[PDB]
Formats: C-alpha cells, sequence, structure tokens
C-alpha cells in the first residue's frame, strides 16, 4: 500500500518540481527527504522502513 | 433576441449567432443584465479560433462587476477564472494575480481553482 501511495503521490504531482506553490512544494520535498534520510536507532511504529520505497518513488 | 442566438448556437450557425447577441446587447435597458450574454458571447469567439478578439468582451464582463460595486455573480466567476488562465500563458503573472483573489468568493470548485492559480502566479511574481 505504501508503495502504491508513493507512486500515487508522485504521479499526481508529476512535473511539479521544475520550480526555480513552491513553498508547499519545497515543504513536501523536504518532508519526503526527511522520510528517506531519517536514521532511527529504535524502530518507530508509524514510520517504518516500508514507506522508504514510496518516498523514493 | 437572446433565445435566437441559443438556437443558432445549438445549430452550428455561429457566424450568425455573433450578430444575434450583438443585437440583444443594445436592446437591454440595464447593463447588469448583459453579464450572462458577455460570457457566452465570448465563448462563441473562442470556437471561432481567435482568442485575441474574445479578450475585449472578456474585459467588459469583469468590469461590470466593478461597476456594480462588486456584484460577484456566477457568470463573472467563470470569466475571472478563464481570464487568469490565459494571462498565465501571456507571461504576465502580476496582472493575473489580482484576478484570482477577486474571484475568491465563488463556488467550492471556483475558489480552489483561483487559489491554486494565485499560488502559481505568486511563485513567478
Amino acid at each position: 500500500y505504501r508503495l502504491a501511495a508513493g507512486i500515487s503521490l508522485g504521479l499526481i504531482n508529476l512535473g511539479a518540481g521544475q520550480t526555480k506553490q513552491n513553498v508547499m512544494y519545497e515543504d513536501l520535498t523536504t518532508k519526503l527527504l526527511e522520510i528517506v534520510t531519517s536514521t532511527y536507532d529504535v524502530e518507530n511504529d508509524w514510520i517504518p522502513e516500508n514507506s522508504q520505497i514510496g518516498a523514493v518513488i | 433576441w437572446q433565445v435566437l442566438g441559443e438556437c443558432y448556437s445549438k445549430t452550428g450557425n455561429k457566424v450568425e449567432a455573433i450578430k444575434c447577441y450583438k443585437r440583444s446587447i443594445k436592446a437591454s435597458q440595464t447593463v447588469d443584465q448583459n453579464t450572462s450574454i458577455y460570457y457566452r458571447l465570448a465563448q462563441l469567439y473562442e470556437e471561432l479560433e481567435d482568442l485575441q478578439e474574445c479578450k475585449k468582451f472578456m474585459m467588459k464582463c469583469v468590469d461590470v462587476e466593478e461597476l456594480l460595486e462588486g456584484i460577484v455573480t456566477d457568470e463573472t466567476v467563470k470569466a475571472r477564472l478563464w481570464l487568469a488562465i490565459f494571462e498565465i500563458k501571456a507571461g504576465n503573472y502580476q496582472l493575473a494575480y489580482d484576478y484570482a483573489m477577486g474571484v475568491s468568493s465563488g463556488t467550492s470548485q471556483e475558489i480552489e481553482e483561483a487559489r491554486m492559480l494565485a499560488r502559481e502566479c505568486r511563485r513567478h511574481m
């Protein structure tokens, strides 16, 4: 489902990243990067590694 | 006269429908009644493949809203949304920004269309 969600979000906002709306796009960009780059010593329940693929896609 | 154009519009006699509505515009006693005529008349030019011509009637319909101390009517809501869309293609983001905010008191789908456009023009402003 999280992979399905990630491709879903990416497709809806396809071609919305060529910005030099940017504030919310930048906020969504940094939020996704937080998901993909976060390192957790203790596994959190509601942010597992299963969402990593969806965030990348 | 308004009815005749609709019949002409529905029968693919668009060249005739332009003059029909133009006759209707003179017969109207009050300008406010022309708001509906202006929008649909502008559409008839759009299908006649000349976007420049329809801008002049498009100016008038929105300007009626200002002349009526902000009537904020439905057929100007679709006018302002289309005008802002074309202005983005024209590259004039500042001239398109005020159009989106002025139409921010319409329907549920109308306000979101202008709000997103307002963010689009404010990005390049």
